[PDB]
């Protein structure tokens, strides 16, 4: 969270708080967003309805199967057939 | 008895907060810095921050919850005609603008821009262990679900808020709501063009109001600034000694032996503890008055926006007719379209009227004199009509009602059947 | 501290509340205020609640004396029990205990 | 703290009185139970401590 | 079917709570009282008041 995530921890033997589960960073779709970065998640230009909420519009769900990231989709496109004599 | 002759179309604004900022805090780095030989006294003290985050957490998840529940009452986005007429009320004032990038009307731009090198104040409150989180609906995605709200609203009326949403001529619509307020529908078929220059001249006037005055949206903004306050009391709380040499940890670990060290951290670290703990309280309590907020403001969407309302000043003063919604920085304004009677004048009235001794009472009027003669209105609006026989009833002899007169009742059927 | 309002003051604004209703019915509350009888408006009211007109003009001085009837009694409830404005003072109890 | 949460719930009643002046007294309700027992005709205020 | 053949005029009270009362309080009255140093010391706790 909050994280460019060019400052990740590359990790040698101990650099980092968490306990030492790195997870790799260029192999594993590490994408930017605006509540920090997300790592084990592709992103793809579909919209579904929200699954797990990520954050500033992007959800996360379990499909195709591995984890991917979107932005959701806030409903079905509707246009009413507008006149004045109808 | 005093009859309106003439009205009025208002329209009012009411501004509701809907939603509060996200915090996070880091309790090691708030209380212990980085001096990582603090954290270690620290485990002496249970489990005292896992119950902050989970009250966080909650308070953050509660906050989503509220704008969802305020704003995507809508199953699809309905999208306005390319053609923008609609029988002389213009609508350009708070229809999405396409010119602009952020798709938003001429009056959501006023409002979110009247809401509000050196280390900036969100950079110094970062570095203590204290953080935003971003909301999960971006400004966009509500004013999609803004748009869509009026363009239903505007193409089908109130049948989109209970089903299918159903088209029909935007006049004939305001027709039906001005039988849901008790005038007849020829008032607005006769006076189309004196209501649409009124709707469009009071449009006009909100815009000037909100654009000249500033003060209009203290609501929100107090709930920004009381966010920001309470944020930097917390690290002003940082400085204080709490009965301790120093503020400052690292000096009190190098100066001197840990038998007194242990008292002075010790004392340091309850400060903080307790400055935490009221933090999260307070916290707490503002949540439910925002959350007490939304559920209004759902209600009134729900009911002043899909709908017409009857209740007495829920959406506005005077008759309701309409709403329209318009999003704003953490919350919601209401426009509120509504029916407002004016020049009245004086006349004689008569509970009942006495002819061929029977007593006749109106069947959806009252009865009126204008000093010689006697006709029959409708309450809201001075329309005179000749007393006949289909616009009464009759009940009984004029031996009991106190404040019978006499007069003449007219049968249609005797002139037709002499002819 | 004192509240800014007096009770004088809260008593005019009950007064004219009362006033507005009791000569303008429910005109005052969405506009300018238009004097009806109070007969006619208690017709009106009658109206609203599914009865025809003429029940109420044929039964005027009942209903009359009925309404009067009914506040005396509501004086009574007021001068034998001492257990009705609870919550006022468990309000204030509760400030007291807390000082 | 004690003092905040009683003023929420003081500030809940006085809203719930408000919504009741405007829907009572400045006309006639046709909701169920919320002006009295049966079918609402009218309504009078008087004031009182607090 | 049941149909009314009178009716009754019924007049009932309902109390509501509005306003409470306002209260305020001195800190170094209540804490410390009429002893300076005890104020001296109190000035060090931070911005509680
Ligand atoms: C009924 O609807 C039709 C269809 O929109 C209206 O025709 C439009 O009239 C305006 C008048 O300025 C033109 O600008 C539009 O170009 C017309 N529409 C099309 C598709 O060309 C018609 O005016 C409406 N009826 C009334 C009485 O206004
Ligand atoms: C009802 O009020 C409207 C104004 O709201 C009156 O319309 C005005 O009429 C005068 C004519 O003397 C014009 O000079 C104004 O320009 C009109 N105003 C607008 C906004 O169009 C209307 O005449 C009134 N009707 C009655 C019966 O009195
Ligand atoms: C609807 O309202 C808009 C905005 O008030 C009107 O656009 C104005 O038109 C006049 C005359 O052409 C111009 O002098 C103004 O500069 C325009 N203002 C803006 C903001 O564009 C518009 O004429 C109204 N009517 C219709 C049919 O759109
Ligand atoms: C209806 O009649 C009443 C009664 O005369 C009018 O009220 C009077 O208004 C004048 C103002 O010109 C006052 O000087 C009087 O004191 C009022 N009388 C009372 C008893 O208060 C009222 O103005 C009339 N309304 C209309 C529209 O003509
Ligand atoms: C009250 O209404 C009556 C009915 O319209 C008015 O009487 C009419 O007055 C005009 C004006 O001269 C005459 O041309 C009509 O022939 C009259 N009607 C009838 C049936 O005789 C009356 O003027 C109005 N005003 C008053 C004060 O009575
Ligand atoms: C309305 O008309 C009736 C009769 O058409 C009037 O009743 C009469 O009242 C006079 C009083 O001077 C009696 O002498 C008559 O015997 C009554 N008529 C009948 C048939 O009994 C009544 O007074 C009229 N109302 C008004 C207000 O003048
Ligand atoms: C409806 O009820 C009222 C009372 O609630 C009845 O009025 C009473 O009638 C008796 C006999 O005439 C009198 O002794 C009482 O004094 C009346 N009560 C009041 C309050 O005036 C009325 O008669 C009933 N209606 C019918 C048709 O029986
Ligand atoms: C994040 O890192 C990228 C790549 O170095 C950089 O372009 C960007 O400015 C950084 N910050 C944000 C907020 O994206």
């Amino acid at each position: 969270q909050g994280v460019n995530c060019t400052e990740v921890p590359v990790a040698i033997h101990a650099d980092q708080l968490t306990p030492t589960w790195r997870v790799y960073s260029t192999g594993s779709n590490v994408f930017q967003t605006r509540a920090g970065c997300l790592i084990g998640a592709e992103y793809v230009n579909n919209s579904y309805e929200c699954d797990i909420p990520i954050g500033a519009g992007i959800c996360a769900s379990y499909q195709t199967q591995s984890i991917i990231a979107y932005t959701m989709s806030l409903g079905a496109e509707n246009s009413v057939a507008y006149s004045n004599n109808s | 008895i005093a009859i309106p002759t003439n009205f009025t179309i208002s329209v009012t604004t009411e501004i509701l907060p809907v939603s509060m900022t996200k915090t996070s805090v880091d309790c090691t780095m708030y209380i212990c810095g980085d001096s990582t030989e603090c954290s270690n006294l620290l485990l002496q003290y249970g489990s005292f921050c896992t119950q902050l985050k989970r009250a966080l957490t909650g308070i953050a998840v509660e906050q989503d919850k509220n704008t969802q529940e305020v704003f995507a009452q809508v199953k699809q986005i309905y999208k306005t005609p390319p053609i923008k007429y609609f029988g002389g009320f213009n609508f350009s004032q708070i229809l999405p603008d396409p010119s602009k990038p952020s798709k938003r009307s001429p009056i959501e731009d006023l409002l979110f821009n009247k809401v509000t090198a050196a280390r900036d104040l969100i950079c110094a409150q970062k570095f203590k262990g204290l953080t935003v989180l971003p909301p999960l609906l971006t400004d966009e995605m509500i004013a999609q679900y803004t748009s869509a709200l009026l363009a239903g609203t505007i193409t089908s009326g109130w049948t989109f808020g209970a089903g299918p949403a159903l088209q029909i001529p935007f006049p004939m619509q305001m027709a039906y709501r001005f039988n849901g307020i008790g005038v007849t529908q020829n008032v607005l078929y006769e006076n189309q063009k004196l209501i649409a220059n009124q709707f469009n001249s009071a449009i006009g006037k909100i815009q000037d109001s909100l654009s000249s005055t500033p003060s209009a949206l203290g609501k929100l903004q107090d709930v920004v600034n009381h966010n920001a306050q309470a944020l930097n009391t917390l690290v002003k709380q940082l400085s204080s000694k709490f009965g301790a040499i120093s503020s400052v940890l690292n000096d009190i670990f190098s100066r001197l032996d840990p038998p007194e060290a242990e008292v002075q951290i010790d004392r340091l670290i309850t400060g903080r503890l307790q400055s935490l703990q009221t933090y999260v309280t307070q916290q707490l309590i503002r949540a439910a008055e925002i959350r007490a907020s939304a559920n209004l403001a759902a209600t009134k969407m729900s009911e002043c926006v899909l709908g017409q309302s009857k209740r007495v000043d829920f959406c506005g003063k005077g008759y309701h007719l309409m709403s329209f919604p318009q999003s704003a920085p953490h919350g919601v304004v209401f426009l509120h379209v509504t029916y407002v009677p004016a020049q009245e004048k004086n006349f004689t009235t008569a509970p009942a009227i006495c002819h061929d001794g029977k007593a006749h009472f109106p069947r959806e009027g009252v009865f009126v004199s204008n000093g010689t003669h006697w006709f029959v209105t409708q309450r809201n609006f001075y329309e005179p009509q000749i007393i006949t026989t289909d616009n009464t009833f009759v009940s009984g002899n004029c031996d009991v009602v106190i404040g019978i007169v006499n007069n003449t009742v007219y049968d249609p059927l005797q002139p037709e059947l002499d002819s």
